[PDB]
RNA sequence: GGGCUAGGACGCUAAGCCGCCCGGUGGAUGGCUCGGCUCGGGGCGCCGACGAAGGGCGUGGCAAGCUGCGAUAAGCCCCGGCGAGGCGCAGGCAGCCGUCGAACCGGGGAUUCCCGAAUGGGACCUCCCGCGGCUUAUGCCGCACUCCGGGGUUUAUCCCCGGAGGGGGAACGCGGGGAAUUGAAACAUCUUAGUACCCGCAGGAAAAGAAAGCAAAAGCGAUGCCGUGAGUAGGGGCGACCGAAAACGGCAGAGGGCAAACUGAACCCCGGGCCGACGAGGUUCGGGGGAUGUGGGGUUGUAGGGCCCCCGUAUGAGACCCUCGCGGGUGAAGCCGAAGUCCGCUGGAACGCGGCGCCGGAGAGGGUGAUAGCCCCGUAGGCGUAAGCCCGCAGGGUCUCGGGGGACCCUGAGUACCGUCGGUUGGAUAUCCGGCGGGAAGCUGGGAGGCAUCGGCUCCCAACCCUAAAUACGUCCCGAGACCGAUAGCGAACUAGUACCGUGAGGGAAAGCUGAAAAGCACCCCGGGAGGGGGGUGAAAAGAGCCUGAAACCGGGCGGCG
RNA sequence: GGUUGCACCGUCCGUCUUGAAACACGGGGCAGGGAGUUCGCGGCCGUGGCGAGGUUAAGGGGGUUAAGCCCCGUAGCCGCA
RNA sequence: CAGUUCGCUCCCGUGACCCCGGGCUAGGGGUGAAAGGCCAAUCGAGGCCGGAGAUAGCUGGUUCCCGCCGAAUCAUCCCG
RNA sequence: CGGCCGCCGAGACCCCGGCGCACGGACCGAUUGGUCCGUGAUCGGGUAGGCGGGCGUGCCGGUGGCGUAGAAGCCGGGCCGUAAGGUCCGGUGGAGCCGCCGGUAUCGCGGAUCCUGCCGGGAGUAGCAGCGUAGUCGGGUGAGAAUCCCGACCGCCGGAGGGGCCAGGGUUCCACGGCAAUGGUCGUCAGCCGUGGGUUAGUCGGUCCUAACCCCGCCCGUAACUCGGCGCGGGGGAAAG
C-alpha cells in the first residue's frame, strides 16, 4: 500500500533512504554486534539494551521444577 | 622464472596430455598414465565430485 | 545460478574497478547486480506470500453482503446488468428450472424471462488483454454475465456452464467470487427455491 | 469448465513437433455442402487425385486438381493457384487446406474407401 | 542617374557553432516466442562380465555440423495401429521407394566397430599371445584375472564344471571421516556444525518397527511422517547462542521367524523317469552338503516344554497355492464426435464492419494471408485390442484348534553392570556411542518408572532376525502461472557444454524475426568486375541476420550565426 | 518555435567535507542493465470480524476439469486472576 | 622486436662444465653452493574447485514528484 | 574630520490578483478523497530525518472501450499539468492496444576507478627505420605490376639467411582456378579461398631386451579408499642405450 519505493524515493534520491551518512550503512557495526550481543558485555556494547527495564541482570539464578511434580490445577 | 617467458618457453614442446580412450577428453596424461579428466589409470571409476567438474558437464548436457 | 557462473576478482593496478569478472573472458559474473548475467539482486523466492486469512464469522457476513447488493437497482445497473424485469431483483423461479441440463432447453426459459438479454452483453469480449503477458495464457476469452443458483440436480448444471458468462453453483459451495468478482457486487441472481429456502439456514 | 491447454505455447509445440502420420488429420478439408451431407463426413484428408476448389485467397471459386500435398509445410499445391514467375513460367502458389475445399474426392483405395463410407458417416 | 571625396554595406566569409531535414552507421524499442523458471498430479522408479554407463572413429548421392545408427552402419525383419506420400534438422539438384500398405507409432526380434568395470598382457583409444573346436588352408567358433560351491590328479593346489563380485546412476537414503572463514563486535571454551568437503554402500523408497517402551501414577499397547508441544524443559565465559521428547490431533495400518527345552538324519542341492493339462503336488532312482547338527518343535508369556489325564477330540470347518476353458474391466495412443466458410462494404489477404442465419451432456487453446463457437486439429460423451496386469466362475494340491498336575520351559556374555579416558548431545549426577581395565543372573530370574542406596508400588523381557503402507526426489510426462521474454530468463530459444582458454585440474561466450508465395532476382541497359547503379514486388525504410529500425555518431542540404 | 545579437546575472554535476569552481575524489559519449528483498520472531500503527471468549492448524469427508471459496476438524495458542 | 630484448664491452669456455631423452621428490610439503630463492607470464607458503553471497565499525553507489514540519554534530557508559 | 540637505538604491515592507497549508463552517460520496465559504499581522527557505498527497511501470481480475477507413513503437510539432507525467496532429510503421476500479512486484535511474554493448576525437598521426644499409634494366603475364616469372647486371650468406634430421605441428605438401579476406604495403604470388590428389618396406625404424624406475595381484596397514610403505610373484620401461 506505501509503496516502499514511493517513499525511498526515487524522490528522496536521498540514497541515503532513510539511513543517513553514506558511511553508516554497513556490516555488525552499527548494529553494535549481531543480535543480542552487547548484553553481556561489561564493555560498551550494548548494557542498556532496547529493553524498557534495561537489559534485566544476568545470572538466572534459582531452580528448575520436574515438569512431573507440577500437577496442574485449573 | 617471473619475467623473461618468451625467452623460456621451449618447452611445452613435450606432450604429456591427451584424447583419452575412456573419456575423450584432453587429459590422459601419457607420463603418469592417469587421465586427469575421468580419472582412468588412476581409478576403476570415473573422477566425479561434489563441486563438480564431471557432473557441470552432464547437467549441462541435460 | 551463480555457482554455475564462478567468478573471479581481478584485482588492482590498471585504473578499473575491483568488481569481479570470470577468468578468460571479461564478462558477466555472478555476486553482481550491476552486471548482465549477474544475480537479481532479490530473485522470487517459493517462500512468498500465498495465503491471507479472512475468519469463518468475517467469510460469510462477507457472502451475505454481496447476496444484499443484488436487491438493490442502484448497484444492480453500475455492475453493468440491464434489466428488463426491474421489480424481479433477484428472480426467483420454480423448482423445475435445476433438473434443466440442456443448453438448448434453459436457452429460451431466459428470452422469455427477459434475462437472455444480459447474456448478450458477457458476449462482448473482456480478455483479449493488453500487454504481452496474453501469450502465456489467458486470452481470447468471454466475460462474466448472470450467476444461477440451483438446489439438486448436482453441484453444477450440464448445460449452464454451457452459456457465456454464466458460472453455476449450488448454495454448499457458493463463495464470494462467483457472486461478486473483482470486488464488483450486485451481479444478478437467478435463484431456484430450494437453494432460498436452504440459505435461510445460515450457518458456519 | 474444461480439460485444456491454456498453454498457447505448448500447442505450438504440439502442432511443429507431431508425427507424420497425425499431420494427416490438420491436412483434411470440407466437402461441398451437398456431399458433406450425402456422405455425412465433415472432412477427409485431401488427396492429389481428388478434385477441389479453393476459396479463399484471390482465388475464391476457382478449381483445379490438387498437384502436391506437402505435410511438412502444412500447404498444397492446386492447378491454377498460381503466380507468374520472374522469367517466364507459371508457378503453384502454395496455400494451406484452411483455405480450401475439396469438391469431389476420388476412390481407388480402400483405405479411404472404408473410412468415409462406415465410421465417419 | 553620371563624375569626384569621405563615412557606414548584407551579397556568394575558409576553419567553425547550433537547430531541423535526407541518407548512412548502429541495433535500441514495441510487438513476436518451437525457451526457461516454480508449482501441482503421476510416472520413473534402477543397470552391468548375456560387457553398462562414458568415450573414440566411421556411416548419407552430394554431408561441414547436429541428430540417428554401426562394417547388414540417418538403417534390416515381424505383428498390430494411421493410413496415401515420403526420402531427420535442411524449402537444393538429381534420383528414388511405397497397396506383395511406406514415412510414421507401439510391441518383439537381427546387426550392434574400437576403447571402457574392461577380466589373458601391456599401451599415448593400438597390439601381441597359451590352449581347444572345426573347414584341405586362409577363413571361423569357444576359452585362461578374483571369491564361493563341487571334481581331477604325479593331490605338481597345478586344472574342470556350476554360481557370483567388481563399475555406473538425476537427486534421495543409510553408515563411516570431519574443518574454517564467521559469530561471541577481541578470542582460547562455546559458535559455525556433525555444516562444507571426503570414504563404504543399498533400493525404488530407505531406515525405523511389534516395548528389557511410555510414566500429566492416570491412562496406552509397532514404527515412520505432518501439525503441535515450544523457542518450552534443558544446555552454555550461564555470555553470545544452543535446544528436545513424552503427549495430543491426524495420516497410514500388520504382523511374523530363531536360539533352546524336547526330538536327532526324519533334511537340503543337483540330474533323470513315473503319476499328473509337459503346471501345483506326490513317488522313485546316482552324486554332493550334513552330527563342529540339515531338518521337526517352539519364541513375551510362557503353554507344564516332558509325562499325564478328563470332554469336544485331526469330529468339524477354513485359510493358502497351481492349472485350464469362459466371461468382465484396465492396457499398442488409436477412434468417433454438434453447428455459417451466406449478403453488402474495406483491403494485398477478412479471422473486420454492417445484415441475416445456426449448434451445444460440447464457445478450452493453436493454427489459417488479420482479430474465427459454426474453415481445419480438436470438445462433453462413449469405445477398441496382442503382450502385460487384476478378478470370479471347473478340477488338482497343500493346511489350522481349546484347560490343571510335580522341577513350570532356563530362556541369548565379555552382554548387563562398575571403574578409568574421549567423542557427542539439550541430556542436566539423570544422552548416546567407543576404547581400556573388571564383570552377573539359570524366569526360585532380570530390567525399567530422569542422583545413589534400601523398602513398597506399577510397567516390561536387552544381549538373535525380518517387515508392507503412509513420509524423500525431480531423471520423465502432463497440467498451472499477481513469473520472464533474448544486455532478460536456464551455461545455453541457435552452429553449447560448441568456438575458445589453460600442461592439467578446470574455465567458457556470442549468435532469434523475408514475404501472400521464393516469385531467393529472369529479361534489358551499364560496369574489368564474384563489387556497385536504373527498370522488374500488393508494398522492396519487405531485396538476402531482409519485422520495427532509436541514441551516440558521420556526410550532405535548409535556416540562422560566422 | 529555431537561431542569433543585445542588457543583466551566473566560477559544473555528484560525492567526500567544517569549507569544493577547486591544483580533493569520480566521470569520453550514448544505449541497456543496475541496488530497501524473503521467512521467522518481537514491538507499533491503521483498519475489519467476532465477542468473555476467540482462532483454527495438521486432516479427511465434500464440490470442481482442476481449484479457490463454501460447510465439517477446535488438537494447540492466547485471553478470561 | 621482446610482459625481461639488442649491440659494444665483459666472465667461463675439459670442467664443482654444458646438453638430450627417460625417471624420482608436491604445498607448512619439496627443493635450496641458502637469496625467503624456486616449485608452468601466479611464491615470506603454487594453482583449481568448494565453504562463499566470509566478514569488515571501512571506501563507493542507492534510482518518481509534490506538500508540511524540520535537527543535532552534546552528555554518560563502553578493550571506547 | 565635525555638521547638514536632497536623492539613488533589495525578494525586505506596502499594495491588487492568484496558489498551497492550517483551522472553523457547510455540502458531496459506496471507501479514499473533492467542492464551497470564512479566518491567518502574529501560515509559506531548507540538508539529515519524520509525515502526508499524487505520478509512472509490468502483469492479474472485474468493469467498460479502441484497432488494417491504420495498433504499439519511432521522430518533429500543438495543448494541459507547480511537477512527476497525460493528451492531440504530421511523417513513419503495419499488429495488436487502452481507460476505470481493486490488486502486486526481479517497479521508475546521472555517478557506483559500475557491468556490458556501440560509437567519435586522437589521425590520416605514431608504427610499417635502428640488427651487415639491395636491388636494378629489358622482356613475359594480366583489368590493375617497385615487390609474380625469365635473362642480364649488382650484392649478402659461408657451422649459416645453405644441406640432412629429432621433438613438435598436422595437410601447412602437390596440381588447377582465383584474390572478397589473410600476408607489418600492392598482389597477377602464397602457406589465404575453392576444387581435386598424394605418404606403398621381409632386409630403415617401431616392435624385442633390459636400465634408472613403474604398476598389478597377493600378504599387511588404515575407520576406510580412487590412500600407504615393505615382502613375495608377474608384468611394463630408451623411435639418440
Amino acid at each position: 500500500m506505501i509503496r516502499r519505493r514511493k517513499k525511498v524515493r526515487k524522490l528522496r534520491g536521498s540514497h541515503t533512504h532513510g539511513w543517513g551518512c553514506k558511511k553508516k550503512h554497513r556490516g555488525g557495526g552499527s548494529k553494535g554486534g549481531r543480535g543480542m550481543a552487547g548484553t553481556g558485555k561489561r564493555n560498551k556494547s550494548k548494557w542498556t539494551w532496547t529493553i524498557k527495564y534495561a537489559p534485566d541482570h544476568l545470572g538466572k539464578r534459582g531452580f528448575s521444577r520436574p515438569p512431573e511434580v507440577q500437577r496442574e490445577v485449573r | 622464472m617471473g619475467s623473461g617467458t618468451a625467452t623460456f618457453g621451449k618447452r611445452n614442446s613435450t606432450p604429456t596430455h591427451i584424447r583419452c580412450r575412456r573419456c575423450g577428453r584432453v587429459s590422459y596424461n601419457v607420463k603418469k598414465g592417469y587421465c586427469a579428466a575421468c580419472g582412468f589409470g588412476r581409478s576403476r571409476r570415473l573422477r566425479k565430485y561434489r563441486w563438480s567438474k564431471k557432473w557441470k558437464k552432464k547437467k549441462n548436457a541435460h | 545460478a551463480g555457482k554455475r557462473r564462478v567468478t573471479e576478482n581481478i584485482g588492482k593496478g590498471h585504473s578499473m574497478a575491483r568488481v569481479e569478472r570470470l577468468k578468460t573472458p571479461p564478462r558477466y559474473a555472478a555476486f553482481v547486480p550491476f552486471a548482465r548475467g549477474g544475480r537479481r539482486t532479490h530473485p522470487p523466492k517459493v517462500e512468498k506470500i500465498i495465503w491471507e486469512d479472512i475468519n469463518k464469522k468475517e467469510k460469510r457476513l462477507a457472502l451475505m453482503s454481496a447476496i444484499a447488493a443484488t436487491a438493490n437497482y442502484d448497484l444492480v445497473r453500475a455492475r453493468g446488468h440491464i434489466i428488463d424485469n426491474v421489480p424481479q431483483l433477484p428472480l426467483i423461479v420454480v423448482d423445475d428450472l435445476q433438473k434443466v441440463q440442456k443448453t438448448r432447453e434453459t436457452r429460451e426459459i431466459f428470452k422469455k424471462l427477459g434475462i437472455w438479454d444480459d447474456i448478450v452483453r458477457a458476449k462482448e469480449k473482456s480478455g483479449v488483454r493488453a500487454g504481452k503477458g496474453k501469450m502465456r495464457g489467458r486470452r481470447y476469452k468471454k466475460a462474466k454475465g448472470p450467476l444461477i443458483v440451483v438446489g439438486k440436480n448436482e453441484g453444477i448444471v450440464l448445460g449452464a456452464r454451457n452459456h457465456p458468462g454464466v458460472d453455476v453453483v449450488v448454495v454448499d459451495n457458493l463463495g464470494v467470487e462467483h457472486l461478486a468478482p473483482g470486488t464488483h457486487p450486485g451481479r444478478l441472481t437467478v435463484w431456484t427455491v430450494s437453494a432460498i429456502e436452504r440459505l435461510r439456514e445460515l450457518y458456519g | 469448465m474444461k480439460i485444456s491447454s491454456k498453454q498457447p505455447r505448448k500447442q505450438r509445440k504440439f502442432l511443429y513437433n507431431a508425427p507424420l502420420h497425425v499431420r494427416q488429420k490438420l491436412m483434411s478439408a470440407p466437402l461441398s455442402r451437398e456431399l458433406r451431407e450425402k456422405y455425412k463426413v465433415r472432412n477427409l484428408p485431401v488427396r492429389v487425385g481428388d478434385k477441389v476448389r479453393i476459396m479463399r485467397g484471390d482465388y475464391k471459386g476457382h478449381e483445379g486438381k490438387v498437384v502436391e500435398v506437402d505435410l511438412k509445410r502444412y500447404r498444397i499445391y492446386v492447378e491454377g493457384a498460381t503466380l507468374r514467375k520472374t522469367n517466364g513460367t507459371e508457378v503453384f502458389y502454395p496455400i494451406h487446406p484452411s483455405n480450401v475445399m475439396i469438391i469431389e474426392l476420388n476412390l481407388e483405395d480402400e483405405k479411404r474407401k472404408k473410412i468415409i463410407e462406415r465410421r465417419a458417416g
